[PDB]
């Protein structure tokens, strides 16, 4: 099988709180190289924070996290970990697992998809989902995903079968402190009444998962 | 602690153009030294991807239009023929020593022909009004360039402070943007006004376009 790094464990956490991220490696043995965590705060750049050499457990950290975060690796589970303690607003970021290619290769050739860590004292809230209904040779229709926290939400259409013309908008933070987004799709007005359209909203922070039928 | 300082910060270029991005190390390194910088491409909401390693070596699977070079303190990424897929933020990195450090990033946007937005308006759902709030939504679909102004008008009364906009990242196939504007009103307020309008201005429109609806049809 193929080289691959899958992060997990992210989510909402209160200031001063703790959290532990995992990074499952596949298609190579993490013993052969270094594993890193690199993070990216919203709208900012890439910041290396820790590295580990699994075989002997050697670790180094960026000053910004030194004394609060700990990296480790379970060779038998081929998995790396980031124990984050005493968390602060500034640690809010997408956390990526990456690696060094190996002995002669200090570039980072594989990264995971990243896991979002949101440090905040606000509590979890599932979205309400309302339809954005079409009427009047092209139609537009959508779903309003409203009043949820924290980020993120996934939206697909017709169980992933409809992706052409789809736009899912970046969330905006309302003055109430809850996020709201819309997801729209343009289709041919002939299909209206024949083919039905449903959006699959998913908010794993609240284990909310809702389908909604959009029609006039 | 080697800092990498990247330039320019943002740029706009057309399909087919040669694009050149620059990166400089803070530590004085001589011309006789090279091959310690790598370059990464990050699309919105995705992991960065390796393009170039050791200054100038092309990573497997990466299109031949990307190339790098450099020595001493100065390095360069070149895209020989910019493609619409190439919308992304580009980051350089030193792997001379630890800690690994990155440039600030260079945002590449694709310049293309002007396209006016297609505009659509959506009244609030019934299912929503029960909750005691009403959202009206205006969609500006697939347009270029990004600058566009949306004004709400309620029975001609121009609105302010009760709406928020969101705009998508440049599309990787057609290089357009889309935009949503959402007008949030209380039910009591929404009930006591009749015609709800959305007025869009954009350099591709000879005259502003207005989509509207009357409450209840």
């Amino acid at each position: 099988s193929e080289v691959q790094l899958v992060e997990s464990g992210g989510g909402l956490v209160q200031p001063g709180g703790s959290l532990r991220l995992s990074c499952a490696a596949s298609g190579f043995n993490i013993k052969d190289t270094y594993i890193h965590w690199v993070r990216q705060a919203p709208g900012k750049g890439l910041e290396w924070v820790a590295r580990i050499y699994p075989t002997n457990g050697y670790t180094r950290y960026a000053d910004s996290v030194k004394g609060r975060f700990t990296i480790s690796a379970d060779t038998s589970k081929n998995t790396a970990y980031l124990q984050m303690n005493s968390l602060r607003a500034e640690d809010t970021a997408v956390y990526y697992c990456s690696r060094w290619g190996g002995d002669g290769f200090y570039a980072m050739d594989y990264w995971g998809q990243g896991t979002l860590v949101t440090v905040s004292s606000a509590s979890t809230k599932g979205p309400s989902v309302f339809p954005l209904a079409p009427s009047s040779g092209t139609a537009a229709l959508g779903c309003l995903v409203k009043d949820y926290f924290p980020e993120p939400v996934t939206v697909s259409w017709n169980s992933g079968a409809l992706t052409s013309g789809v736009h899912t908008f970046p969330a905006v933070l309302q003055s109430s402190g809850l996020y709201s987004l819309s997801s729209v799709v343009t289709v041919p007005s002939s299909s209206l009444g024949t083919q039905t359209y449903i959006c699959n909203v998913n908010h794993k922070p609240s284990n909310t998962k809702v389908d909604k039928k959009v029609e006039p | 602690d080697i800092q990498m300082t990247q330039s320019p910060s943002s740029l706009s270029a057309s399909v087919g153009d040669r694009v050149t991005i620059t990166c400089r190390a803070s530590q004085d390194i001589p011309r006789s030294i090279s091959g310690y910088v790598a370059w990464y491409q990050q699309k919105p909401g995705k992991a960065p991807k390796l393009l170039i390693y050791w200054g100038s070596y092309l990573y497997s699977g990466v299109p031949s239009r990307f190339s790098g070079s450099g020595s001493g303190t100065d390095f360069t990424l070149t895209i020989s023929s910019l493609q619409p897929e190439d919308f992304a933020t580009y980051y350089c990195q030193q792997h001379y020593t630890t800690p690994p450090t990155f440039g600030q990033g260079t945002k590449v946007e694709i310049k293309r022909t002007v396209a006016a937005p297609s505009v659509f308006i959506f009244p609030p759902s019934d299912e929503q009004l029960k909750s005691g709030t009403a959202s009206v939504v205006c969609l500006l679909n697939n347009f270029y360039p990004r600058e566009a102004k949306v004004q709400w008008k309620v029975d001609n009364a121009l609105q302010s402070g009760n709406s928020q906009e969101s705009v998508t990242e440049q599309d990787s196939k057609d290089s357009t943007y889309s935009l949503s504007s959402t007008l949030t009103l209380s039910k009591a307020d929404y009930e006591k006004h009749k015609v709800y309008a959305c007025e869009v201005t954009h350099q591709g429109l000879s005259s502003p376009v207005t989509k509207s609806f009357n409450r209840g049809e």
